[PDB]
RNA sequence: UAAUUGCGAUAACGAACGAGACCUUAACCUACUAAAUAGUGGUGCUAGCAUUUGCUGGUUAUCCACUUCUUAGAGGGACUAUCGGUUUCAAGCCGAUGGAAGUUUGAGGCAAUAACAGGUCUGUGAUGCCCUUAGACGUUCUGGGCCGCACGCGCGCUACACUGACGGAGCCAGCGAGUCUAACCUUGGCCGAGAGGUCUUGGUAAUCUUGUGAAACUCCGUCGUGCUGGGGAUAGAGCAUUGUAAUUAUUGCUCUUCAACGAGGAAUUCCUAGUAAGCGCAAGUCAUCAGCUUGCGUUGAUUACGUCCCUGCCCUUUGUACACACC
C-alpha cells in the first residue's frame, strides 16, 4: 500500500537488490574483481569475488534514488574510510574511482541511470520501478 | 503545527498535521531509524502517554547538524514537542497537560533543549581544559 | 646573475621587516607575526575573546 | 490487550508493553527487591528504564550521580580502557547480552539477579593509610561493585575464548549465587580482610 | 587450532549428545567444551540453529543467544 | 525605472546599520518597491599568533578577530533614484556597491 | 573579493598611518583623517606640502590624480622636547600637568632607559585617575608607546590618559559603574 | 562477620591528613537509644544506612 | 562566585535608604524601578542591583538591619 | 559446512615450494607462511585459480596446489597483473619477474651486493650496516641487539 | 568568597586602582524587524508505488505566502528566584521546586602598586659601543649541513589485540579556507588498479568545493584465539606528481619479511561534565610533505563535591650586624 525503498533502510534491501541483480544474469563486470582493493585505504579486497561489484551497484543505485544526483566524486568520498597510513595517525582517504565510474557506467549502460543538466546522475523511470519493486517484494518476503 | 529540537549540535524539525497515524523520521518509518539500540528510544515519546494513541496525526521530520545519537535524542525531543504543540493548539490545553505530565515523569529532555555545549579548547593543551603534558623535572 | 626565487622564502617576505621568517600568507596580508602583532589594531584586528 | 493500530507498519513486540506491569523491553522490572536496606536509594530500578541510554545531566552535584539506572551504571563502569572510550552503544550492546545470558542462565529476574550481586560485591569496610580500618558509604559500596565487576570483566574476557558479555554475564551470577571464585567477590574480599588487623 | 580444528567425529556422538549438563551454547562454549573449534564453530552452530533442539533468541553478531526447547 | 541590488559591507556596525536603515526610509519616503534588508552571516577573521617574537615563556596563543558584517538589499528605483540613493551613502567606513 | 578587499583596505591604513606619522612628525602629526596639532602647515605655502604628499601617495598606491588631548600628539611633542634638549623629569612632570589642566580625568607617563649609564630604570608621572584595565581602557583609554633616539641609547615612552567620561559626547556619557539616583 | 546495619544522623566533618575519611554520628536502627562515631571514605548524607561488622569500638579523630 | 560587591551593595543600600515607600518585595518591580529612578548604565548591574534590594527588603520584615 | 569426515583426504603440515605450510589454517594465510608470498598475493592467485577460499591448503585439492605453484612461479602469463608482482625490470632485463621460492632472499642478496659493489652512498651505508632509507638513529634504532 | 568578595569585629570613617564591574562567545526567544546569497508549506513542471489519492519525491528565473528550522539588528530573560534548613547576627552555603540555564550560567579577552640581571640585539630601516668593509662578518651563486649514531632525556603517533582485525554495508557534523593581473578550493564527465593526468565547470564566495556523502561508530559475515590475519618497524622492485633540483627514501601508490611490543620497575604527567578519554575535520607554516600546533565538531565515563599528606606560592608572625638589600 504505497511502499517505497525507504521502508527497508540499511541490510535486507541491499541484500534483495543484490540478489536480484545476481539471478538477472547481466554481469555488467569490467573484470575489476579479484584485481581490486574498492578502495586505495584498504589493506585486502573483498572476501567473496562474487557479490561485491553487485552490492556496490545496490549501494549506489539506492543511494542515487533516495538522494539527488550524485557524482563519481560523491561516491568516492562516500566509499572512501580510512587509512593505516604506518605509524601515522589514521587518515580519511578516498576510494578507488575507477571502480565507482565502471559500476556508474554499467547502471548507466543498463538504462536505470540517467544524466542530470547540472552534473551528476539520477535514477531513471525504469530504475526507479525496479526499485520500488525490489523494495515491496523485500516487505513481502522478509520484514 | 511545526516544533524543532537539539540535543548537542543536531537540529529535528518536525510537522505534525491532522493525518492518519504516519510518523516519519528521515523518509523511512520509526521501525528503521536504526540506531539499533535506540529503536526504543526513539519509540519513548511515543509509548509512553499510550500504546499507540495517535491515529489522527501525522509527524514528518527531518534532522540535521549532529552525530547518530544526537539525531535521535533531537527527533524524539522534537516529535514530542510537536505532539506537545498539537494538543495545546487543536486537541485540548488538559490533554496537553497530562501528556507534558507524562514526558516530564520520565524526563529525558524530552521537552527542554538539553543546554550542555562543547567548551572552546584553549591554547597549551590538547582539549578544553586538559593542558598538554611537562616533566620538565 | 640571480638565480630564479619565484617561490619559497626567496620570493616572499614581510612588507615591514623584511623578515622571511613568521610570515603571515592569510587573508593577503604578507607581514610578519611580530609586526602583526605590534601594529594589529591598525588592520582592523581587535582583541575580543 | 487491546492491540491499537496506526498507519506505519510497527510490531505489536513494543505494543504490548506498558499495558500491563511496566517492564522492559524483555525482562520484569517491578520484580525487583534490593536484599539490603543500605544500598536503597543508591540503585535506581523503580522507575523503570527502557533501555540505559539516559544520557543526562548527572555530575553537577553530588548526589545527583546516585539516581542513575543501575544499567546504565554498568554501561558507564564498562565505558572506560581508552581503547573502548566513547563508544556507549557498544557498551550497552554487551550489557543488552549479559541481560540475555542471565536470562538464559538462571534467569532468576535478571536484573533482580545483577541489583544482589552489585550489594553482595558492595565492600563493607577499606583501609586508609594513616592503615586503619574505616567503614564503606552505600554510595562507595554501590561504585566499588560495579567498578569491581568492571574490572573483573575485563580481566576476564583479556586472553580467553569467552566475549566481554559472557564472561561478565558469568561473574555476575557467581557474584549473585555468593561464591568467592569470582574475582569481583575475591577483591571484596582481599579489601575485608584488613578487617581485624587493622581496626 | 591446537585441538579439534575441522574432524570433530573422534567423539562424533558429541554432536547430539551436547543438550544436556549446560543450558547455554555459544561459539565460545563449543571451544571450551573439548568439542569444536572456532574455525568452523559458527556454522556448526548455524546448523543446530537452522535445525534442531537449540532456538535462537535474535539475530545476534559476533555473539549467540540460543536456548533449548520448551 | 531599474532594478538594483545594494550591498553593505563593513566591521563597524554602528555606521553598518545607519546606512541600511536610513536606506529603507530613503525607499520609503518615496514609496518604492523592494525586498527587506537581508543580513548575511557576519563572518569572523579569527587568527592565532605567538605573543612572544622568541622562544621562551609558557606556550601561550592569542588570537586577533576581525569581524566582517555584510547586508543586502533589492530595490526598484528610476536612474535619478538609484543615483540619488548612492549619493547619499558616502560613510566613511562601510563598502556599498550597486549592481543592476 | 570582499575579507581580502577590506584587509587590504586595513593594511592600507597602517601604510598611510606609519607613513604620515614618519614624514609629518615635523608638523606635529596626531593620526590620518590627516590631523596634525596645528592644522595651518598642513596647508602650509598654500597647499605645497599637501600636494606633495598626494603625489607621493599617488605615486605609492597606484591611484589616481583625481579620483592637545591626543595621546600620540603629547608623546612626540615630549619627544621632540627630549630630542631637542630639556631635563627628562621636567619634561614629564610638565606632559602629566598640562594634560591634566586641560581636563582629561588621568594621565599616566612612563620613560625607561638610559638615562644615565645603569642598569636602565623606569621612571613614572601619574596624576589624576586612571583604570587599567578592561573594556573601558579600550573605550575612554589613549595610549601611545614612543622611541626616542638620542646619541646615547634609545628611551621607551608610554603616555596614557583616561579622557574624561562626562564629556565623552558619544557612546556612554559616564562609567560603567556609575550609579547615581535622584532624591 | 557479624551484620548489624545503622543510621546516620549527624555528618560531623572531614578527617585525615588528606581529607577523605570522615566522623559520622550514626544511631542504630535496632536499640536505638545510642549513637557512635564512625570513620567512612565516601559521601554520606542524612538517614542514611551504614553496616558494620563491629557494634562497640569508637573510632577517634584520625589527625 | 555568589557574593555581591560593595559597589552594588553599598548602591543598594543608598537607594533603599530614601525609597523605602518604594518598591516592593517583587523583583520585576525592583528592577523597572531600578531603571526609573537610577541611571544604571548596565543590565548585569541593575539586575544585581534589584536581585539585592529585593534581598534587604525582604530581610527587612524579619527584624530592622544594620546601616 | 559439509560431510568432511576425509579419513585420508586431510594433511597435516606438508611440503610445498621450499617451505612447510601449516595445514591447519587457510590456503590464502598458509601459502603465506612461505617466504615470498603475502596475503593479497595468495588471494589474488587462488582466486585466480578459481579454488575454494573457505577451506585450507590440507583438504583443498592435491593437484590445484602444484598448479598454483605453477602459475606463481608465472605470474605474468597466468592471469596476473603486471603492477601486482614485486619485481619489474630487475636489474638488466626490464621484463617483470616475481620470485616466489627460497630465492627472493637471495635476489635480495644480489641486488644489495650489486648496489654496494657500484659505490654508492645507498651501497655505502648498507655496508656499513645503518638505516639506508633516510631513518634517523640519533635516539631511534640506537641499541638494535 | 574565585577574590582586600563580603559579613562581622572593631580608633576608625568614608573612599580610589586592581578583583568584580566591562566586553567577546555558547546556551533561549511558537516574542519584534527581513530574507532564490537560508529554510518551510499550497498550487501546474511529480517519473515510481499505491490507484479515492495517499509516502519518498526532481523541477535552482517554477508562482504565492510564511520565518517555526538558519541567519543578525534593536531588545527580553538569571538577579541564585521561591520554599525549608544551616546559618556568630549576616555575608554565604545546603536540598527540592520552577527555570533555558543556579560551579562567577559554561568558557575566555582585558587585567593593578612593582620586581626578575627571565628570553629576544638571530623580527624590526629599534638602538649606544666596537668589529667588518671590496681576499668582507654586505649581497649573490654551486655542493653539503642542521637528518648525521658507542649513548642519555623529554613531548608525541602507531601500537601490544575477540569491547579485536579484515571486508562490505548504513551516511552524521562544526571552525573555517579559497583566483580579477590568475592559477586557489575544485564539482561533473574521460583514462588509469592505485597514485596521478585529461575535457571542462562553479565559486572574488550562506550561492561553488560544501550537505566537507569524515572518522570514530551501527549492522552483517570470516578470522579463533595463535607474535597470527594486531604492528608495518625493516629493505628491495616498480608506478607519478610537487619541485629548474627527491641521491642524503619529500610524499603517495601495488607487491614482497611480518621485527620489537605478550599490559610496562622505581617512578611520573594532565584532569572534576559535554571536561577526561577515543575519533576525525579545517587553518598556520605550503611550489610538496604532520606524527607539530591553533580552532572545530562526533561518542561521552569513573571517582570527589574536599584537604593540607607532599609540591608550589601568598599572607601573617618572628630574627637580622642585610638597605648595592644573601649574588
Ligand atoms: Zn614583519
Amino acid at each position: 500500500p504505497g511502499v517505497s525503498v525507504r521502508d527497508v533502510a540499511a541490510q535486507d534491501f541491499i541484500n534483495a537488490y543484490a540478489s536480484f541483480l545476481q539471478r538477472q544474469g547481466k554481469l555488467e563486470v569490467p573484470g575489476y574483481v579479484d584485481i581490486v582493493k574498492t578502495s586505495s585505504g584498504n589493506e585486502m579486497p573483498p572476501q567473496d569475488a562474487e557479490g561485491w561489484f553487485y552490492k556496490r551497484a545496490a549501494s549506489v543505485a539506492r543511494h542515487i534514488y533516495m538522494r539527488k544526483q550524485v557524482g563519481v566524486g560523491k561516491l568516492n568520498k562516500l566509499y572512501g574510510g580510512a587509512k593505516s597510513r604506518g605509524v601515522r595517525p589514521y587518515k580519511h582517504i578516498d576510494a578507488s574511482g575507477s571502480i565507482n565510474r565502471k559500476v556508474l557506467q554499467a547502471l548507466e549502460k543498463i538504462g536505470i541511470v540517467e544524466i542530470s543538466p547540472k552534473g551528476g546522475r539520477r535514477i531513471s523511470e525504469n530504475g526507479q520501478r525496479d526499485l520500488d519493486r525490489i523494495a515491496a517484494q523485500t516487505l513481502e518476503e522478509d520484514e | 503545527v511545526q516544533t524543532f529540537g537539539k540535543k548537542k549540535s543536531a537540529t529535528a524539525v518536525a510537522h505534525v498535521k491532522a493525518g492518519k497515524g504516519l510518523i516519519k523520521v528521515n523518509g523511512s518509518p520509526i521501525t528503521l531509524v536504526e540506531p539499533e539500540i535506540l529503536r526504543f528510544k526513539v519509540y519513548e515519546p511515543l509509548l509512553l502517554v499510550g500504546l499507540d494513541k495517535f491515529s489522527n496525526i501525522d509527524i514528518r521530520v527531518r534532522v540535521t547538524g549532529g552525530g547518530h545519537v544526537s539525531q535521535v535524542y533531537a527527533i524524539r525531543q522534537a516529535i514530542a514537542k510537536g505532539l506537545v504543540a498539537y494538543h495545546q493548539k487543536y486537541v485540548d490545553e488538559q490533554s496537553k497537560n497530562e501528556l507534558k505530565k507524562a514526558f516530564t515523569s520520565y524526563d529525558r529532555t524530552l521537552l527542554i533543549a538539553d543546554s550542555r555545549r562543547p567548551e572552546p579548547k584553549k591554547f597549551g593543551g590538547k582539549g578544553a581544559r586538559s593542558r598538554f603534558q611537562k616533566s620538565y623535572r | 646573475f640571480s638565480h630564479p626565487r619565484r617561490y619559497g622564502k626567496g620570493s616572499r617576505q614581510c612588507r615591514v621587516c623584511s623578515s622571511h621568517t613568521g610570515l603571515i600568507r592569510k587573508y593577503g596580508l604578507n607581514i610578519c607575526r611580530q609586526c602583526f602583532r605590534e601594529k594589529a589594531n591598525d588592520i582592523g584586528f581587535n582583541k575580543f575573546r | 490487550f487491546t492491540p491499537v493500530v496506526l498507519a506505519t507498519p510497527i510490531p505489536e513486540e513494543v505494543q504490548q508493553a506498558q499495558t500491563e506491569i511496566k517492564l522492559f523491553n524483555k525482562w520484569s522490572f517491578e520484580e525487583v527487591e534490593v536484599k539490603d536496606a543500605s544500598l536503597v536509594d543508591y540503585v535506581q530500578v523503580r522507575q523503570p528504564i527502557f533501555v540505559a541510554h539516559t544520557a543526562g545531566r548527572y555530575a553537577n552535584k553530588r548526589f545527583r550521580k546516585a539516581q542513575c539506572p543501575i544499567i546504565e551504571r554498568l554501561t558507564n563502569s564498562l565505558m572506560m580502557n581508552g581503547r573502548n572510550n566513547g563508544k556507549k552503544l557498544k557498551a550497552v550492546r554487551i550489557i543488552k547480552h549479559t541481560l540475555d545470558i542471565i536470562n538464559v542462565l538462571t534467569d532468576q529476574n535478571p536484573i533482580q539477579v545483577v541489583v544482589d550481586a552489585i550489594t553482595n560485591t558492595g565492600p563493607r569496610e577499606d583501609t586508609t593509610r594513616v592503615r586503619q580500618a574505616v567503614d564503606v558509604s552505600p554510595l562507595r559500596r554501590v561504585n566499588q561493585a560495579i567498578a569491581l565487576l568492571t574490572i573483573g570483566a575485563r580481566e576476564a574476557a583479556f586472553r580467553n575464548i569467552k566475549t566481554i558479555a559472557e564472561t561478565l554475564a558469568e561473574e555476575l551470577i557467581n557474584a549473585a549465587k555468593g561464591s568467592s571464585t569470582s574475582y569481583a567477590i575475591k577483591k571484596k574480599d582481599e579489601l575485608e580482610r584488613v578487617a581485624k588487623s587493622n581496626r | 587450532a591446537q585441538h579439534a580444528v575441522i574432524l570433530d567425529q573422534e567423539k562424533y556422538d558429541r554432536i547430539l549428545k551436547e543438550v544436556p549438563t549446560y543450558r547455554y551454547v555459544s561459539v565460545s562454549v563449543l571451544v571450551d567444551r573439548l568439542k569444536i573449534g572456532g574455525s568452523l564453530a559458527r556454522i556448526a552452530l548455524r546448523h543446530l540453529e537452522k535445525e534442531g533442539i537449540i532456538k535462537p533468541i535474535s539475530k545476534h553478531s559476533k555473539q549467540a543467544i540460543y536456548t533449548r526447547a520448551t | 525605472i531599474i532594478k538594483i541590488r545594494i550591498t553593505l559591507t563593513s566591521t563597524k556596525v554602528k555606521q553598518l546599520e545607519n546606512v541600511s536603515s536610513n536606506i529603507v526610509k530613503n525607499a520609503e519616503q518615496h514609496n518604492l518597491v523592494k525586498k527587506g534588508p537581508v543580513r548575511l552571516p557576519t563572518k569572523v577573521l579569527k587568527i592565532s599568533t605567538r605573543k612572544t617574537p622568541n622562544g621562551e615563556g609558557s606556550k601561550t596563543w592569542e588570537t586577533y578577530e576581525m569581524r566582517i558584517h555584510k547586508r543586502y538589499i533589492d530595490l526598484e528605483a528610476p536612474v535619478q533614484i538609484v543615483k540619488r540613493i548612492t549619493q547619499i551613502t558616502i560613510e566613511p567606513g562601510v563598502d556599498v556597491e550597486v549592481v543592476v | 573579493s570582499k575579507k581580502r578587499k577590506l584587509v587590504a583596505d586595513g593594511v592600507f591604513y597602517a601604510e598611510l598611518n606609519e607613513f604620515f606619522t614618519r614624514e609629518l612628525a615635523e608638523e606635529g602629526y596626531s593620526g590620518v583623517e590627516i590631523r596634525a596639532t596645528r592644522t595651518q602647515d598642513v596647508l602650509g605655502e598654500n597647499g605645497r606640502r599637501i600636494n606633495e604628499l598626494t603625489l607621493l601617495v599617488q605615486k605609492r598606491f597606484k591611484y589616481a590624480p583625481g579620483t592637545g588631548l591626543s595621546a600620540v600628539a603629547q608623546a612626540e611633542s615630549m619627544k621632540f622636547k627630549l630630542l631637542n634638549g630639556l631635563a627628562i623629569r621636567r619634561a614629564a612632570y610638565g606632559v602629566v600637568r598640562y594634560v591634566m589642566e586641560s581636563g582629561a580625568k588621568g594621565c599616566e607617563v612612563v620613560v625607561s632607559g638610559k638615562l644615565r649609564a645603569a642598569r636602565a630604570k623606569a621612571m613614572k608621572f601619574a596624576d589624576g585617575f586612571l583604570i587599567h584595565s578592561g573594556q573601558p581602557v579600550n573605550d575612554f583609554i589613549d595610549t601611545a608607546t614612543r622611541h626616542v633616539l638620542m646619541r646615547q641609547g634609545v628611551l621607551g615612552i608610554k603616555v596614557k590618559i583616561m579622557r574624561d567620561p562626562a564629556k565623552s559626547r558619544t557612546g556612554p556619557k559616564a562609567l560603567p559603574d556609575a550609579v547615581t539616583i535622584i532624591e | 562477620t557479624p551484620v548489624t546495619l545503622a543510621k546516620v544522623i549527624k555528618v560531623l566533618g572531614r578527617t585525615g591528613s588528606r581529607g577523605g575519611v570522615t566522623q559520622v554520628r550514626v544511631e542504630f536502627l535496632e536499640d536505638t537509644s545510642r549513637t557512635i562515631v564512625r570513620n567512612v571514605k565516601g559521601p554520606v548524607r542524612e538517614n542514611d544506612i551504614l553496616v558494620l561488622m563491629e557494634s562497640e569500638r569508637e573510632a577517634r579523630r584520625l589527625r | 562566585g555568589r557574593v555581591r560587591t560593595k559597589t552594588v551593595k553599598r548602591a543598594s543600600k543608598a537607594l533603599i535608604e530614601r525609597y523605602y515607600p518604594k518598591l516592593t518585595l517583587d523583583f520585576q518591580t525592583n528592577k523597572r524601578l531600578c531603571d526609573e529612578i537610577a541611571t544604571i548604565q548596565s543590565k548585569r548591574l541593575r539586575n544585581k542591583i534589584a536581585g539585592y534590594t529585593t534581598h534587604l527588603m525582604k530581610r527587612i520584615q524579619k527584624g530592622p538591619v544594620r546601616g | 559446512s559439509l560431510v568432511v569426515q576425509e579419513q585420508g583426504s586431510f594433511q597435516h603440515i606438508l611440503r610445498l615450494l621450499n617451505t612447510n605450510v601449516d595445514g591447519n589454517i587457510k590456503i590464502v594465510y598458509a601459502l603465506t607462511t612461505i617466504k615470498g608470498v603475502g596475503r593479497r598475493y595468495s588471494n589474488l592467485v587462488c582466486k585466480k585459480a578459481d579454488v575454494d577460499l573457505h577451506k585450507r591448503a590440507g583438504e583443498l585439492t592435491q593437484e590445484e596446489l602444484e598448479r598454483i605453484v605453477q602459475i606463481m612461479q608465472n605470474p605474468t602469463h597466468y592471469k596476473i597483473p603486471a603492477w601486482f608482482l614485486n619485481r619489474q625490470n630487475d636489474i638488466t632485463d626490464g621484463k617483470d619477474y616475481h620470485t616466489l621460492a627460497n630465492n627472493v632472499e637471495s635476489k635480495l642478496r644480489d641486488d644489495l651486493e650489486r648496489l654496494k659493489k657500484i659505490r654508492a652512498h645507498r651501497g655505502i651505508r648498507h655496508f656499513w650496516g645503518l638505516r639506508v632509507r633516510g631513518q634517523h638513529t640519533k635516539t631511534t634504532g640506537r641499541r638494535r641487539a
